[PDB]
């Protein structure tokens, strides 16, 4: 079934762009996590990172970087379920018989 | 690591005799070549 | 013209020459003579050389 | 004041034109153009010459000179030690 | 709150980056439309250099012609050098000021649009 | 207080816009869909390529860089303060380059067969080259370059790195 690796691969996506876009606030201490839009973000993203931030102390006890790991992995985990032929220009399989293809 | 992880995707009606002609039809579409 | 190609790109043999010895290929489930040559029949299958070129014809010209 | 002395800058800006200074004292000639440039390299009087002709004799015996300081006052010194065997790059 | 260093230190503003960010943007974006900026366009310059020099010439040789003398021309970029080899190097400045007339007036840019 | 807090001097600017200099290595492969258009900045092809050597030597060269100025130079509260903030500018620019890098990497095959595409690449090097211009010309001046949703955020960064671990 095509469809459900389509589903899939769009769900990955899309928590690999919420996990970048807590990454990036992870920055600004200044915001409240309280408003809508931040609530639902961390709402969404907490379970993942809370098993990170159990499993990996941080550093030196002063710095974390508990979201950039799992965004890390969670993006090589992605990268494991792609498409073996992504079209665009691989699927022409390069140019004639190749060494890389 | 490179090899394990490649070792991994690698462990897992074909692509270019139909895939090729089915995605572009349904991405990149044209009356002159698909009406 | 050829020189022009040639003088664009030929290849790179970072793995040494890309294009291998031809293997010639039989019908398993069934002429005008002519016997007296053998054409070759390597690019009856459609993961060769020949198609990829063609499908990147097609794909360049959509 | 000691505060412009401190500064880098300053510093270098002297130390050039102490340079250029020292350059100037043992390099200008004065009478040696018409003496001995000018009549050598073309034979006639400097006012006569064209003023790109006059540079060059001018260029002449600066040349001269400097080659003469070069040679009696500073290899002279350097050269009465005789080749203290050569060094030579090994590769 | 936070330390934001010494108070000697001069410090700039954000408003200035900003500024500088959107006023680069912008004359980039009214040079690639010359017929945009509310009908008109952004010029450099007012008036050409040659051309006020022409205009003073021209002026200064009037007035020289009818006061009773020779009128004399003035050239940008410096004289001639008295020299008796070729006649290019006689006139090098006004050659090295006429020789630049291309690159000083015209914009390095492409003049019209492109895929728009 | 004993933190050093004078003017920074000659060989901490040089270090600085070295390390400037990164963000330009990372982004200096779209500097042609820019230059195509205002020819004037095609010197801005050829200039970065002993950078470009240098800094991709060894594939682990920017993470030691990092790791070598946050503790050995931002951490340190002898080092004039000017000079740590200049370094944390330098990283925070380099960061991101590389989270514009990783943007353009998920980009959709349609916008990607687009000229669109093209724009954006100019976007990628014209807008950081410009950052880099800006800090440039506040790292030869001994000043404080301050630019919208980073410099408090190094602010910050300067006095977490100091008391670390004391
Ligand atoms: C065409 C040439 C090149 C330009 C130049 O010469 C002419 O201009 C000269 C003049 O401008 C000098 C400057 C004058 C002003 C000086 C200012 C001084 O600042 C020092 O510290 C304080 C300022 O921070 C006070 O000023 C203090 O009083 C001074 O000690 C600085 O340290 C050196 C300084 C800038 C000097 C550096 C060297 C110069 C620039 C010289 C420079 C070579
Ligand atoms: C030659 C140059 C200059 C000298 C220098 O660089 C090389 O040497 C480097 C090296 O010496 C660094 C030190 C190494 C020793 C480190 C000791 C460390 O103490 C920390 O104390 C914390 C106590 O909570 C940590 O515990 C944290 O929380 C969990 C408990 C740990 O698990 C987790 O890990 C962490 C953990 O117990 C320990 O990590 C301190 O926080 C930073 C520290 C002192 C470092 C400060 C910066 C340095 C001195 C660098 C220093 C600039
Ligand atoms: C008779 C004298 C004539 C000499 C004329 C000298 C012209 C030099 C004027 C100074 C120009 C400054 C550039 C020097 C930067 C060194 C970098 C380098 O060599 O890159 C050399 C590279 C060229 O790089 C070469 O390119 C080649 C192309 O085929 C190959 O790729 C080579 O491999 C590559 O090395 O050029 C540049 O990157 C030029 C950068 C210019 C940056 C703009 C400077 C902005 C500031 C200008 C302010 C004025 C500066 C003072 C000017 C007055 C000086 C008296
Ligand atoms: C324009 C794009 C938007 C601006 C983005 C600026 C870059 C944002 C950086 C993303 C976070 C990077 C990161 O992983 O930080 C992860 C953490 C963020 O660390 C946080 O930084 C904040 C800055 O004011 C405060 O200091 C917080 O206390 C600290 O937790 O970084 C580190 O642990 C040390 C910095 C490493 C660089
Ligand atoms: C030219 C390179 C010599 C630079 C160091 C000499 C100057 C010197 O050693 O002065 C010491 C230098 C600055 O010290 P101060 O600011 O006290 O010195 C000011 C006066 O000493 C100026 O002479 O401190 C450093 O270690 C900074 C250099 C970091 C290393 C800079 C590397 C430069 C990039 C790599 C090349
Ligand atoms: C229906 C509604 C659709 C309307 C969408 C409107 C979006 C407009 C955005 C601007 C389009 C401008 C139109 C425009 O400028 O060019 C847009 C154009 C990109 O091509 P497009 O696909 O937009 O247009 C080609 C057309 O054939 C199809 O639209 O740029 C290029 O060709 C390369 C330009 C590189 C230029 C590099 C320098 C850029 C300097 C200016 C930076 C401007 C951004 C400043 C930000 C502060
Ligand atoms: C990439 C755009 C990020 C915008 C969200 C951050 C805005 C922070 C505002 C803080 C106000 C106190
Ligand atoms: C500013 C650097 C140069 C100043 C000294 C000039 C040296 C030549 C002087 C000749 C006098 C006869
Ligand atoms: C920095 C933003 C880059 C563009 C992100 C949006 C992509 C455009 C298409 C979205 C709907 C398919
Ligand atoms: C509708 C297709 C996308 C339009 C916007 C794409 C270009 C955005 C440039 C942003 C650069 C940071």
């Amino acid at each position: 079934a095509r469809t459900f690796e389509r589903a899939a691969f769009g769900f990955a996506k899309m928590y690999l762009f919420c996990l970048f876009m807590r990454v990036l606030l992870s920055w600004f201490p200044s915001i409240d996590w309280n408003s809508q839009p931040w609530a639902f973000l961390r709402l969404i993203t907490e379970p993942y990172l809370q098993i990170y931030r159990g499993i990996l102390p941080p550093l030196f006890g002063q710095l974390d970087f508990t979201p950039l790991f799992g965004f890390l992995i969670l993006q090589d985990v992605v990268e494991l379920m792609s498409p073996v032929y992504t079209l665009g220009h691989a699927k022409d399989t390069s140019m004639f018989w190749t060494t890389t293809d | 690591p490179g090899p394990w992880m490649r070792s991994l995707k690698k462990q897992l009606a074909s692509g270019p005799r139909v895939e090729f002609f089915r995605i572009l039809f349904e991405q990149f579409y044209h009356p002159n070549f698909h009406d | 013209t050829l020189r022009w190609r040639k003088t664009l790109y030929v290849a790179s043999l970072r793995r040494g020459f890309r294009k291998k010895s031809r293997k010639q290929r039989i019908l398993v489930m069934p002429d005008g003579e002519n016997s007296l040559i053998t054409k070759p029949t390597h690019s009856y299958t459609v993961l060769g050389k020949r198609a990829s070129r063609y499908r990147h014809q097609i794909y360049k010209d959509v | 004041l000691s505060g412009l002395l401190g500064d880098i800058g300053v510093k270098c800006t002297l130390a050039f034109a102490g340079t250029v200074a020292a350059g100037a004292a043992i390099v200008v000639p004065s009478g040696k153009q018409v003496e001995a440039a000018s009549l050598d390299i073309y034979g006639r009087p400097p006012s006569q010459l064209l003023p790109n002709e006059r540079r060059a004799a001018e260029f002449a015996a600066g040349h001269r000179r400097w080659k003469g300081f070069v040679d009696n006052s500073i290899y002279s010194w350097t050269r009465t030690l005789p080749g203290h065997d050569n060094p030579i790059v090994n590769p | 709150n936070v330390y934001k260093g010494p108070a000697s230190i001069p410090h700039a503003s954000a408003e200035v980056f900003g500024a500088f960010f959107l006023a680069t943007n912008t004359a980039l974006l009214a040079h690639m439309f010359p017929g945009k900026l509310f009908g008109s366009e952004l010029h450099v310059r007012k008036w050409d250099p040659d051309y006020l020099a022409s205009c003073c010439n021209e002026q200064g040789m009037r007035r020289e012609a009818l006061s009773g003398k020779k009128p004399n021309l003035w050239l940008l970029g410096g004289g001639p050098r008295l020299v008796n080899d070729s006649w290019e190097r006689m006139w090098w400045n006004n050659l090295h000021w006429k020789r630049w007339k291309v690159p000083r007036t015209g914009p390095a840019f492409p003049q019209d649009m492109y895929w728009q | 207080f004993g933190r050093n807090e004078g003017p920074m001097t000659w060989p901490w600017k040089l270090m600085c816009a070295i390390l400037y200099m990164l963000p330009w290595v990372d982004v200096t492969e779209k500097t042609v869909y820019f230059v195509e258009r205002f020819p004037a900045f095609v010197w801005t092809e050829y200039f970065s390529e002993p950078f470009e050597h240098w800094y991709n030597i060894h594939e682990y060269a920017p993470l030691f860089i990092f790791f070598a100025t946050y503790l050995g130079i931002v951490r340190n509260k002898k080092i004039p303060h000017v000079a740590r903030y200049h370094v944390m500018m330098g990283v925070m620019l380099d960061i991101v380059a590389m989270i514009l890098i990783v943007t353009e990497e998920n980009l959709p095959t349609g916008v990607l067969w687009t000229p669109w595409s093209d724009l954006f690449y100019a976007l990628m090097f014209w807008f950081i080259f410009l950052l880099v211009i800006y800090c440039l010309f506040f790292c030869f001046l001994g000043w404080y370059c301050e630019i919208p949703l980073i410099s408090e955020g190094v602010y910050l960064q300067i006095e977490q790195a100091e008391q670390l671990g004391q």
